[PDB]
């Protein structure tokens, strides 16, 4: 919970970056099912994309 | 003629100057986006629990 | 090792991308030290640069 809170942190402190509903929801979809269905960097991954 | 040749010229520095700074600003941003890249969150107290 | 072919049979593939002799050292290096040293963000970052 406090990783996805400071994700989601992170990405309004930026606000020239842009990111999209369907994009925040993929994030969101990553950082939710860590270690059981994908490693972290797939958050990294969207992020630098 | 002589004096036209000097309001072109203001006209042109002015421009000129304009331009160098958004080129500036652009290389700012450039560098800021770099900052950014190494501001992320990572998954080091998750990836230990 | 088997990796490392196939990045580079990807780059030599493309021939309208730049890969100058550092960076393919830059490169060699990250795979080199995969999972060791540094994920493999540190190389797909460096190809999409």
């Amino acid at each position: 919970q406090r990783l996805e809170h400071q994700v989601f942190t992170w990405i309004e402190q930026h606000p020239k970056l842009i990111f999209s509903n369907e994009r925040r929801q993929e994030i969101a979809r990553s950082i939710e099912g860590l270690y059981e269905e994908n490693r972290y960097e797939q958050v990294r991954e969207k992020l630098l994309a | 003629k002589i004096k036209e040749c000097q309001e072109t010229i203001e006209q042109l520095q002015l421009e000129l100057e304009e331009l160098k700074v958004q080129l500036s600003q652009y290389e700012e941003n450039l560098l800021q986006a770099a900052q950014w890249k190494q501001t992320m969150p990572t998954d080091q107290e998750l990836n230990d629990l």
